[PDB]
């Protein structure tokens, strides 16, 4: 359901 | 120390340099720069042979088309990559995915040597079973990752006496959603198709969430950020999910091919961070079989980024990372969708909710016979003596060896004679394993293996020992729960420090839990061994709050003792918990000297555990403190040997209870039970975890 990809972005 | 090949000018690349450690690191960090900098480490465009003008998103939906019997059904090559404590939670799900006409191929994670030795078992005992000979320590997010499963794509490719027609990747926290029938029968319709799912979002947005715009380089278990980096022009960059499904003839494609797309796509992803949820999908949409792609992992993934995304990795790469959580009862149904096809899911985890775990499985293939044992337990081993005590810590031998000391006693006052006491025991050596114990996904303590000499007859006896933590949380408001630890887990909201095991060296957490209504405010009182209060404050708790936390700034050592952590509403008490900061016996797995013992047991550094006081509460909340306590506590700070051996174990003796206590093999104690026969040892039996024969079907299960 929801969206896929474990990056969360730099911080 | 030698100086670089090139001026080393750009931030991210001198902070790496500063915080790496060993000389072969910044030196690779060095080269890595340096090679970027001149324009020779990355491509900078890339043929692509796909000749569609987009994607192509083929489709798979029926449920009855899962039912018919196919005449050529499809062989797999499951690949596990595994690490971790939970064998007999992998022993569980091998059983219901295995198959005699599939593979199964096993990578165990170099760090985890003793999930290494119990796999070795399994691949000795059937011959679709191999281990990786070769084995990478794949940190999350780690270049390794993709390195791992090239490499194993290789391997499988040569070993011809293998002929596997699709393949699957699976961790040791999957688990199947349909049966193994149902999983053959699909796959077999659709044999020439791969399965991969996408992101779900803007593309511009994904390359900036994944760091795929920057370079990364894994040294010394660490994924360092070096730079920037410009996508390759002439090719479409696409990811998301690295659970996948792959057929041979694309396996074959991206081991074998020498073309412009697979060589410098190899390149770029050996500095890439999660280079397995972009790989595949950008590598399979540019190549010639672009026009197989499924955007469908057939996967169920249980995404909750409101508690999976803490930025829980900054230790261990230069990022932020997102992770799914773990499966509860209440999720039972979302396994029965039938929108897409779907056939495994994850995560489960059997020490936080093994409930939801044997739902599943029993659904599946059915109920176990009546009067079968073990069904709602689960053990999980934690230490293992071919790892030795230095792998133990000071404060965990230290405190094995006082609960091993705990169940001797209770086997001595266990048995009523008037003569020779027949279970009385000296302690020889250093525990031999030891387990978690779970019942009903309540955790109920430790199980600690030792050697003993039985001295009545003068023999050396091997046991097993149940220690249980004693209740200490004391109570119409909101708080349901408070409790004390380390190691707090934000995602599954628990500490993974399961005993609450402390040394005066430790930063202890205190955590409340809250149930629904209004906002409230409360104050924490942290009180030690003598009644000296070492900290207070005040925390808002907002109606939507479930749990909150916070770690003091306690200068160390902390005294050893009990310790006492309040809770009040308006000076009106509320509730409090107990926690246990122990002495340790060991420095360095050495029996600790007179010196160490006193600069590590007589409290801190500084006379006081804040820079703010609180002695002005002492009579407020009635918590005078004892002159004559006070001393003791000084006396027992100087005490090593038998003295500090009596005030540990005492102190463990109020906080912990031994349980029960059994024999492995034959013993003269005449009150022992022997561990096969009880319901809570780790010999006891646990069929849904055990392997034997295959059956006429071809299964275990
Ligand atoms: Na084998």
């Amino acid at each position: 359901q929801e969206p896929e990809g474990s990056g969360g972005g730099q911080g | 120390d030698q100086p670089p090949k090139c001026d080393i000018s750009g931030k991210e690349a001198i902070s790496a340099l500063s915080r790496a450690k060993s000389k072969h690191c910044r030196q690779e960090i060095g080269e890595t720069y340096c090679r970027h900098k001149l324009g020779l480490l990355m491509p900078e465009k890339v043929t692509r042979f796909c000749p569609l003008e987009g994607k192509a998103n083929k489709n798979v939906w029926d449920e009855d088309s899962v039912e018919y019997m196919p005449a050529n059904p499809v062989r797999i090559a499951f690949v596990l990559v595994v690490h971790g404590r939970a064998s007999r939670q992998l022993q569980r799900m091998f059983k219901a995915i295995y198959h005699k006409d599939h593979f199964y191929y096993i990578h165990v994670d170099k760090r985890s040597n003793y999930l290494h030795r119990q796999v070795l078992q399994v691949s000795r005992q059937y011959s679709n079973v191999r281990v990786t000979p070769w084995r990478m320590a794949t940190i999350w997010g780690g270049a390794s990752l993709l390195s791992t499963y090239l490499q194993s794509m290789r391997d499988l490719l040569e070993m011809t006496d293998w002929p596997w027609d699709f393949f699957i990747n699976l961790s040791a926290a999957d688990y199947p959603i349909r049966t193994n029938d149902q999983l053959v029968a699909f796959l077999s319709r659709y044999r020439d198709m791969n399965f991969l799912k996408s992101h779900g979002r803007d593309n511009a947005r994904f390359i900036r969430k994944q760091g795929l715009d920057r370079l990364f380089l894994e040294c010394d278990a660490h994924m360092w950020r070096l730079g920037d980096r410009r996508i390759p022009e002439g090719i479409a960059v696409d990811g998301g999910s690295d659970w996948f499904l792959l057929n041979r003839r694309f396996v074959e494609y991206v081991t074998f091919s020498t073309d412009d797309l697979v060589t410098k796509m190899k390149q770029f992803y050996s500095y890439t961070l999660l280079p397995a949820e972009s790989f595949f999908h950008t590598v399979l949409e540019n190549s010639p079989h672009c026009d197989t792609m499924v955007d469908n992992n057939l996967r169920i993934t249980n995404w909750n980024r409101k508690l999976g995304c803490k930025c829980q990795y900054k230790h261990i790469v230069d990022w932020c990372g997102c992770s799914p959580n773990d499966f509860k009862p209440q999720d039972f149904h979302r396994f029965q969708q039938t929108a897409r096809p779907t056939f495994f899911a994850r995560k489960f985890e059997a020490v936080v909710n093994q409930e939801i775990i044997g739902q599943l499985d029993y659904y599946l293939y059915g109920n176990y016979p009546a009067g079968t044992p073990g069904l709602r337990s689960y053990w999980e081993n934690v230490y293992d003596e071919p790892d030795g005590i230095h792998s133990l810590s000071d404060v965990t031998l230290t405190l094995y060896h006082s609960f091993a000391r705990l169940g001797l006693r209770r086997a001595e006052t266990s048995l009523h004679t008037d003569g020779e006491n027949s279970c009385r025991y000296y302690p020889m050596g250093h525990p031999a394993s030891v387990h978690l114990y779970f019942l009903a996904d309540r955790f109920q303590g430790f199980l600690i293996k030792h050697h003993a000499t039985n001295l009545a007859v003068s023999k050396l006896e091997t046991l097993e020992t149940w220690v249980m933590p004693k209740k200490v949380f004391k109570i119409f408001g909101r708080l349901q729960f408070s409790e004390v630890g380390t190691d707090w887990d934000a995602k599954e909201r628990l500490f993974r420090n399961f005993g609450g095991l402390l040394g005066p060296m430790d930063e202890p957490v205190g955590m409340q839990k809250w149930g629904k209504g209004p906002n409230v405010t409360v104050t924490v009182i942290w009180v030690d061994p003598v009644n000296v209060i070492a900290a207070t404050y005040d925390i808002l708790i907002e109606s939507t709050a479930e749990f909150t936390h916070y770690k003091p700034p306690l200068n160390l050592p902390l005294r050893p003792g009990v310790w006492t952590v309040k809770i009040l509403h308006h000076w009106v008490p509320v509730a409090e918990t107990k926690f246990l900061v122990a002495p340790l016996t060991f420095s360095n797995r050495q029996p600790i000297k007179p010196e160490e013992a006193l600069k590590l047991h007589n409290g801190p550094l500084r006379n006081a555990y804040m820079e703010q006081s609180f002695q002005s509460l002492n009579p407020v909340l009635s918590l005078p403190i004892n002159p004559a306590q006070v001393e003791q506590a000084r006396r027992n700070a100087a005490s090593t040997g038998t003295a500090l051996e009596g005030w540990l174990d005492s102190l463990v003796g109020g906080m912990w209870t031994a349980m029960d206590i059994c024999a492995t093999g034959p013993t003269a104690c005449p009150v022992m039970q022997t561990c096969s026969q009880t319901a809570w040892s780790s010999f006891s039996p646990d069929p849904k975890s055990e392997l034997g024969a295959v059956k006429p079907d071809g299964r275990l299960r």
